[PDB]
């Protein structure tokens, strides 16, 4: 009966370690 | 103050779910590095998280060249989907440079909205079989909802 928007759970920042390191 | 320090704040706010503050910080980074792909990607995520789907889509569509093959196809399709542009969302998914689990998740939802229930079921069976998260019971509920929608017709 319910249908979940599970795609919303995947809306997330990409990996940031390169930006944190100023690579 | 420095760009790497701003990124430190972006990460902290994002990890804590403060997309409002992350967005303010990301916008400061974009003032310094206007076509930073990672910053544009983060901005789009913040906007979606705060329900600004038109604004997020506008970021993507005004940076098409810069975002080539980091096209943000998932986010673009997601925004189109939330703006009830389901055919557009389908097209965006199908023309994505690289297929991913999140794209497949959205694809299942798009097919459900398009009432393409047979292919939808196949997508969800696949997602349940190959999952690595805590959402399998929710996916099974989606599977059951799809079959319920089909039952209406017989
Ligand atoms: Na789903």
């Amino acid at each position: 009966p319910l249908f979940f928007d599970l795609a919303l759970n995947h809306v997330a920042f990409p990996p940031l370690e390169d930006k944190l390191a100023a690579a | 103050v420095s760009v790497p320090a701003l990124w430190s704040e972006v990460n902290r706010y994002g990890q804590n779910g403060d997309f409002t503050r992350a967005l303010k910080t990301v916008n400061k980074i974009l003032q310094i590095n206007k076509d930073d792909v990672t910053a544009l990607h983060c901005k789009v995520v913040c906007l979606i998280q705060n329900g600004s789907f038109k604004e997020a889509l506008n970021v993507i569509n005004t940076h098409t060249k810069v975002l080539a093959n980091n096209s943000l196809s998932f986010e673009k399709a997601y925004c189109e989907y939330r703006l009830n542009r389901i055919e557009n969302a389908l097209k965006t998914i199908e023309s994505a440079n690289q297929q991913t689990d999140k794209l497949k998740e959205l694809y299942g939802q798009v097919l459900y909205r398009l009432e393409r229930y047979d292919e939808c079921l196949a997508v969800y069976r696949d997602l349940v079989r190959n999952s690595q998260d805590d959402y399998d019971e929710e996916r099974k509920t989606n599977l059951s909802a799809v079959v319920a929608a089909q039952s209406n017709w017989e």
